[PDB]
RNA sequence: UGGAGAGUUCGAUCCUGGCUCAGGAUGAACGCUGGCGGCAUGCUUAACACAUGCAAGUCGGACGGGAAGUGGUGUUUCCAGUGGCGGACGGGUGAGUAACGCGUAAGAACCUGCCCUUGGGAGGGGAACAACAGCUGGAAACGGCUGCUAAUACCCCGUAGGCUGAGAAGCAAAAGGAGGAAUCCGCCCGAGGAGGGGCUCGCGUCUGAUUAGCUAGUUGGUGAGGUAAUAGCUUACCAAGGCGAUGAUCAGUAGCUGGUCCGAGAGGAUGAUCAGCCACACUGGGACUGAGACACGGCCCAGACUCCUACGGGAGGCAGCAGUGGGGAAUUUUCCGCAAUGGGCGAAAGCCUGACGGAGCAAUGCCGCGUGGAGGCAGAAGGCCCACGGGUCGUGAACUUCUUUUCCCGGAGAAGAAGCAAUGACGGUAUCCGGGGAAUAAGCAUCGGCUAACUCUGUGCCAGCAGCCGCGGUAAGACAGAGGAUGCAAGCGUUAUCCGGAAUGAUUGGGCGUAAAGCGUCUGUAGGUGGCUUUUUAAGUCCGCCGUCAAAUCCCAGGGCUCAACCCUGGACAG
C-alpha cells in the first residue's frame, strides 16, 4: 500500500528529512512517484504543501506517526 | 554457554504447515479435474444412453450438472478463483451445444 | 573529409588498443620472483654494463626488468616488484624495479632522491 | 493508436500479409535522411489485401507471437513489378 | 562567457607525418614524509572456500494452556503447540544476459495482500486435530502407533447481486473477538479508486563478414488444451513459409540507465559510490505454499566439497554485518544503539530490526585551519662560492616584546524527542569561559631545452641518468655530493588508466598529380541525387499548445552549518 512520512537526504548531524509518496514494500530513501513538501528540525523552515495532501489521503494513503503532529502545527487539520 | 535443556529451530515446521496447505488445496483440485474429465468422455461419445424411467434427465447434460457443482467449490478455496473458473465453465458449455443433436 | 552517404555504410571507429607495458588488468604495480640475474650491452650511442634480470610475474610471464642506481643484492630466489616504464638503450626491457621494497634494497649513502630510488631518512 | 503506411511483398501465407513500411527520419548526430525499413506481419481474414497494394497498419490484439498488427483501410491498388 | 603549445626525421628550408611532453581526472597502489578537524569513500584481483555471533519476528483484545517472573490469592505477563500476518520488505552481488534485459514513446487480451469509496450478507450444523498423556524405533537427525481437546484450522447445509448462458434458467461465500447500557475491529461476495506487478509494439543498444546464410512446431492458419491474461504457451492437422547486407545466424566480450571523467563544443572513454530497472545468490533441475517469490537466511532430488557417526545414517554453504584463510600492488572495528527515520506484527503498549542511525581503522579524495606573530643586526657563528677586495644562505637564526586557534587540562553546555511516569547511541557532542606555554606539529620533487630554478667538487662513456631530443672518453648547470634557488604542500613524487593536446579518422575539422591515397576501363540493379509551371497534399520541416522526459547531479539566483567542502528553496535544462 501506499503511506506518508519522511525519507533521508541529509546525512550526519545535519538530518533535513524528504518529501513523500512511496509505497511500504519499498525503501526507506529510494524512490518517490511524487513530491510534496518536507520541515528542517533545527530551523524555522516548514513547508507542507495543502493542495497536495488531502487529495493524496482520499484514496487509501496511511497518515503515519511523523507526518502527523508536524500537521497539526500549522493550519491544517483542525475543527473547520 | 549453553542451555540446561534441550532446544533446536525446526525449519521442518515451516515445511510440515505448507505440506498441511498443500494436502487439501491439491485434493480439492484433482477433484476437479478427475470430475471434468468424467464429463469430457459423456460429451466424446454422445451419451444420449436413457435407462432411467422415473427421470428422462440425459446422461450428457447430467454429468454436465456435476461439472459446474464441481468449479464453482474450488472458487471458495485457493485452487482456482475469479476469471478461470469462469473460463472452465464458458470452454464446457460451448461443447454441449456444440455436439448435440438438433 | 569522408562523404556524409559512406559515414552511415563503413562508420569510422578505432581498434582493440595496444598496450605498452601489459601489467595485466590495469594494475600500477605487479609482484614477480627473479629467475636470472645477468648483465648485458645497450645499443649503438652506449657503452656500459647495466643490471638487468628477468622476472617471473604472479601470471606465469617471464619478462626483463631493469635495476636502477649503483649496487643492488638481488639474488636467483628475490621476490621484487616491477614498476612499469621503457629506458629506451636496451632492447626488450619495457620494466623498472621499485627499490626499498620486499626483497629488494635501497640504494646506500644517496642523499638526494629519497621518494624514489627506496632510501631512508638520514639522521 | 499509431498508423504506419506500407506495400506488401509477400502473400503466399494463410490469412497473413508481409507489409513492409518505409521510414525517412534524420540523424541527431549528422544531417542527412537515413531510411529504415522493417517488415511487419498483417492480419487479414478476409484475404481480399494481395501483392503489390500499399495499406495502412494500426494496432490491435495480438493473434500471435510475431502478428499485432491489422490492415484495416487501402489508400491505392496495386503498384508493384510487372509479370 | 568558450577553443595558447612545444621538441624531434635535414647542411639547412618549407610541407607531409609518426612519436613524445606540458593539463585534468582515477571507488588507485608504491616510495619519502606525516598536525588536526568537517564531509565523502573503501576486494575494482577468487561468484573462491568460510570458525563464531548476529542479520525476522511478532500477536493470547484468534485459541486449548501456563513450563518461567511478578501480584493477588489468580491477574498481569508469558516458554512451547494450533492459528493470523510478514519470511517474495529490506540488505548483498553482477556471474549470467547484447537479449522484447534496459532506456524512450505508445497499446491491449490482465491479476493485484495490507488501504480506501459504495451496496448486500454475516444464519444454522458436522467431523478431526497438534499441545498434552500412556507406550515405542533410533547414536543422532527424524520420528512411529493409541487416546483426549479449543479456535478468525477444515469441511458440508441454507441463502445470494456475481459467473456461465441468446434467453429461460443453473450455481458458488462466511469468524468471530474485545471496552462499554450496544462502540471498535475483523469476516464473506460483488462493483470501483490507488499502488504494485505481468503481457504487446516501434527506435536507439559493443566488436569481428578472412562468421552468409539461418530456421521444422520453423512462420502462419483452423480446432480443442492451457494461463490472472493475449499468444504456437501447447497438441493434432493443413498451408510452406518465416529471418537476412538498413547484415540474421555464429564467435569473443558485457549488466542497462539516470549519470560520471575529459573536452570550447561536438565528441570520446566509462557507468565505483547515490538512485531506477533487470538478474543471481554452493552448482544443475523441479515443484509446493501464497495476492505476489518456483522464493539469501524455504522445501525436495542429484553433484562436488566440509563436518558428525554406536558407519545403519545424517547436517550445512556469508554475492546479509563484522570477521578467517587464500589470491592480490591494494581496500577497515568479529564496536554501540532503537534515541531518531523506516520495515514486520499489534485497536496500544511494546517487541523484532549490523536496514539504519553512529563510533572505530586508513592522509583515499575534496574543503578549512594550524605548525607562530611583529621587531632584530650593517649583516654574528658555522657552511657554499671567491678574481679571496668579498658575496651569499640571512633576518634566516640568536637575542627581544606579543598572541596563543588547533592539540592538552578544568568548568559550563544548543540542538537533532515528535512522542510526551518527561523519552537518546553518538557525547568527557557542537559550541562557549578559563589556565601553562610557542610551548607539541613539514616535507617531497625539481633546477640542459619544452619546465618555472645555479655553481663548485668527485667521477670521468667508468659508475650512472633518461618522458622526448639525448647527456658521461679530465674542468659534463642533463651522473654522484654540497651550497643555493624554484615549485608544491602535509602533501609531494612515481606508476597505472581514460580523455585533451592528435582538424593524426576531421559530423562541427582534414586529404588522394609527386609526400599514405581513384579502384585498369565500361555497362548497370539496389541505394543517393535530380530541370521548369500551376494546383493539391503537407509526410518531412516550422509555430503554438497538451503529456512524458523520476529524483538526485550540472547551471542560475537565494538560504543554513563561524568559511568552505557539504546541505538546501525555486527556477533553468533534460537538446
Amino acid at each position: 500500500m501506499v503511506k506518508l512520512r519522511l525519507k533521508r537526504c541529509g546525512r550526519k548531524q545535519r538530518a533535513v528529512y524528504r518529501i513523500v509518496a512511496i509505497d511500504v514494500r519499498s525503501r526507506r530513501e529510494g524512490r518517490d512517484l511524487q513530491k510534496v513538501g518536507f520541515y528542517d528540525p533545527i530551523k524555522s523552515q516548514t513547508y507542507l504543501n495543502v493542495p497536495a495532501i488531502l487529495d493524496f489521503l482520499e484514496k487509501g494513503a496511511q497518515p503515519t506517526e511523523t507526518v502527523y503532529d508536524i500537521l497539526k502545527r500549522a493550519e491544517v487539520f483542525k475543527e473547520f | 554457554a549453553a542451555a540446561p535443556t534441550k532446544k533446536a529451530d525446526s525449519a521442518a515446521k515451516r515445511a510440515r504447515q505448507a505440506e498441511k496447505r498443500r494436502v487439501y488445496n491439491k485434493s480439492k483440485k484433482s477433484e476437479a479435474r478427475t470430475r471434468m474429465k468424467k464429463v469430457l468422455e459423456a460429451l466424446e461419445g454422445l451419451k444420449k444412453k436413457t435407462d432411467a424411467q422415473a427421470d428422462e434427465i440425459v446422461t450428457v447434460e447430467k454429468l454436465i450438472g456435476e461439472a459446474y457443482s464441481a468449479i464453482d467449490k474450488a472458487v471458495k478455496v485457493k485452487a482456482l478463483h475469479k476469471n478461470t473458473g469462469a473460463r472452465r465453465k464458458s470452454r464446457l458449455a460451448r461443447r454441449k451445444k456444440a455436439v448435440e443433436i438438433h | 573529409m569522408p562523404t556524409i552517404k559512406q559515414l552511415i555504410r563503413n562508420t569510422r571507429q578505432p581498434i582493440r588498443n595496444v598496450t605498452k607495458s601489459p601489467a595485466l588488468r590495469g594494475c600500477p604495480q605487479r609482484r614477480g620472483t627473479c629467475t636470472r640475474v645477468y648483465t648485458i650491452t645497450p645499443k649503438k650511442p652506449n657503452s656500459a654494463l647495466r643490471k638487468v634480470a628477468r622476472v617471473r610475474l604472479t601470471s606465469g610471464f617471464e619478462i626483463t626488468a631493469y635495476i636502477p642506481g649503483i649496487g643492488h643484492n638481488l639474488q636467483e630466489h628475490s621476490v621484487v616488484l616491477v614498476r612499469g616504464g621503457r629506458v629506451k638503450d636496451l632492447p626488450g626491457v619495457r620494466y623498472h624495479i621499485v627499490r626499498g621494497t620486499l626483497d629488494a634494497v635501497g640504494v646506500k649513502d644517496r642523499q638526494q632522491g629519497r621518494s624514489k630510488y627506496g632510501v631512508k631518512k638520514p639522521k | 493508436m499509431k498508423t504506419m503506411q506500407g506495400r506488401v511483398v509477400c502473400a503466399t501465407s494463410d490469412k497473413t500479409v508481409a507489409v513492409e513500411v518505409v521510414r525517412l527520419a534524420p540523424h541527431p548526430k549528422y544531417k542527412r535522411r537515413v531510411r529504415m525499413k522493417k517488415k511487419y506481419q498483417a492480419h487479414d481474414p478476409d484475404n481480399q489485401f494481395k501483392v503489390g497494394d500499399v495499406v495502412r497498419l494500426e494496432k490491435s490484439r495480438p493473434i500471435s507471437k510475431t502478428k499485432s498488427f491489422v490492415a484495416l483501410p487501402v489508400i491505392a491498388r496495386a503498384a508493384r513489378k510487372a509479370e
